[PDB]
């Protein structure tokens, strides 16, 4: 459960993205690759290779699906819906590899934004990932 | 935990320019806003009533060093982080009986404590070498 | 995020406790005392003997508490919100912890109700101790 | 694992009227059931759609007693569990890039399933002995 603060301190950092949404996701999702080599083995067919644009482009469908969760923060099974029903039902993902992901865009953005980047802020967003993550990985439909 | 030499060079290269005064109380102090259920084992320290408060308390910073020298002894030994977290080990489970879990969080922050301060310079080759080391130690502290 | 059957399910389930609600919260505390030892940290003060009269009183209350959740199913965080600030903010409980009585609990109810503990049941609780979980785990007040 | 010789005892008594057939298709059913993502790693068993499918597959029955088959193996080797499960923590870990949180699962959902069938009898003190055996089980298997 967000707390009135915690919506606002998200809505400001994911606000800073901007243009930048792609650029952080991708990044993201190479840190993951890297880090956690397992969560390679959801996406069999990939180019995974580095700079790879089929990662660029998933890293824009990622970050999308983040600004649209904010920009329904308070009601987001229903927004995430048809992300629940990929991620639960059809790709069957283990939970564990939210952790890793949400671990992996909280690097990205401390990397990036180091002003923006508080214990407070730090606090928020990862509440925030384990939020969307719970939505992702339930089946409630 | 095995790297590879490059691993190595890159982690310890990193590791000579972390400011080994702040860096461990900006770890432990995030560890405690974050996942606030942790500051019920440093009751002692004072006030943890805020982030800034956390944030500023000395005993935190002096304790944050500790760890971080902690961290130093297992780059230093990668060989035998189970014999070098022996008695760590016993006196987080034993005695102050913190869930395993919550050595993974600290290794995490401290992950983000690293990007957040060396920006750029923290690639992902970077980061996943940092990810072996702190994965190793906190085994090696559960171990027991 | 629980389903339309989940709630529907648990509805059911916890209409079958009924009466017996305070001793099968009482149960699951024993329960989690003696197979998790470390949990027990939480209750200095208390005789955790067998048939104390603390615990039983105390398994009174944890059940009633998850009675007023399953009639508030759809608004747990307003519902539980002073009961969120007691373990969340005052007792800083370690989330693992409820992973461990949730368990106890169902351990409990398959005891108890047999019949009643199917599959899809199961399932349904399990989500709904999980979602009681993190609500109380969670500071957004 | 040590056990009291009195725990050792009930283990084994509340052991001996499992029904071998069933018990772990049982657990190993209510496993997909009650943790969808599970299933992933069981693709090849057919129709596992819902509960009814789940628990009335036939590949699931017999797989669930192979996991039995291990458990009573566990419970024979208490004092080797690491050596003993070797080979399945290679199997699960190195192979089937099984999480370790997931046998955790599997062992709670056999404690679920044992209170289901025996009520009365799996009293509380009888749940504290299989928790610790079901953890010595785990532990092993995610040694690798
Ligand atoms: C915050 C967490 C996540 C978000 C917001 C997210 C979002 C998305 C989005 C927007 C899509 C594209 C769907 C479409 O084509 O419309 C997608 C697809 C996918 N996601 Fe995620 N995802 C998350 C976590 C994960 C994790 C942890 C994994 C596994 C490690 C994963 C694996 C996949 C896969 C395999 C696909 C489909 C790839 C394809 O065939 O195009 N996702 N996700
Ligand atoms: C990678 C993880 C960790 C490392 C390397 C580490 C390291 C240390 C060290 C070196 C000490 C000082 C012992 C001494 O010489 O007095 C210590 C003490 C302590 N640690 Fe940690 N720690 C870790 C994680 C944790 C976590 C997650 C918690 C709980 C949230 C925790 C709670 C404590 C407490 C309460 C003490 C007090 C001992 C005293 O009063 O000196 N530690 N730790
Ligand atoms: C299903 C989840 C839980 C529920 C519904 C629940 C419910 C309650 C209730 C209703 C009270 C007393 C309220 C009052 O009259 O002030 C309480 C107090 C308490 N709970 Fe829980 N609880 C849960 C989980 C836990 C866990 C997992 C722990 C720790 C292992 C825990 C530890 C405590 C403690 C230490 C107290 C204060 C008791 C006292 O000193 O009187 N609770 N809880
Ligand atoms: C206490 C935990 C567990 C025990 C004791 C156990 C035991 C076993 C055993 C005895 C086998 C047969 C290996 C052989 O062919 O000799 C097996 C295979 C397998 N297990 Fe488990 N298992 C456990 C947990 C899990 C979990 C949690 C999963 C996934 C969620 C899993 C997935 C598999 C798979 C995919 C196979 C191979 C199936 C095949 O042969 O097609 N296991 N396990």
């Amino acid at each position: 459960v967000l707390s009135p603060a915690d919506k606002t301190n998200v809505k400001a950092a994911w606000g800073k993205v901007g243009a930048h949404a792609g650029e952080y996701g991708a990044e993201a999702l190479e840190r993951m690759f890297l880090s956690f080599p397992t969560t390679k083995t959801y996406f069999p067919h990939f180019d995974l290779s580095h700079g790879s644009a089929q990662v660029k482009g998933h890293g824009k469908k990622v970050a999308d699906a983040l600004t649209n969760a904010v920009a329904h923060v308070d009601d987001m099974p229903n927004a995430l819906s048809a992300l629940s029903d990929l991620h639960a039902h059809k790709l069957r993902v283990d939970p564990v590899n939210f952790k890793l992901l949400s671990h992996c865009l909280l690097v990205t953005l401390a990397a990036h934004l180091p002003a923006e980047f508080t214990p407070a802020v730090h606090a928020s967003l990862d509440k925030f990932l384990a939020s969307v993550s719970t939505v992702l990985t339930s089946k409630y439909r | 935990v095995h790297l590879t030499p490059e691993e190595k060079s890159a982690v310890t290269a990193l590791w000579g320019k972390v400011n080994v005064d702040e860096v461990g109380g900006e770890a432990l102090g995030r560890l405690l806003v974050v996942y606030p259920w942790t500051q019920r084992f440093f009751e002692s320290f004072g006030d943890l009533s805020t982030p800034d408060a956390v944030m500023g308390n000395p005993k935190v910073k002096a304790h944050g060093k500790k760890v971080l020298g902690a961290f130093s002894d297992g780059l230093a030994h990668l060989d035998n982080l189970k014999g070098t977290f022996a008695t760590l080990s016993e006196l987080h489970c034993d005695k102050l009986h913190v869930d395993p879990e919550n050595f993974r969080l600290l290794g995490n922050v401290l992950v983000c404590v690293l990007a957040h301060h060396f920006g750029k310079e923290f690639t992902p080759p970077v980061q996943a070498a940092y990810q072996k080391v702190v994965a190793g130690v906190a085994n090696a502290l559960a171990h027991k």
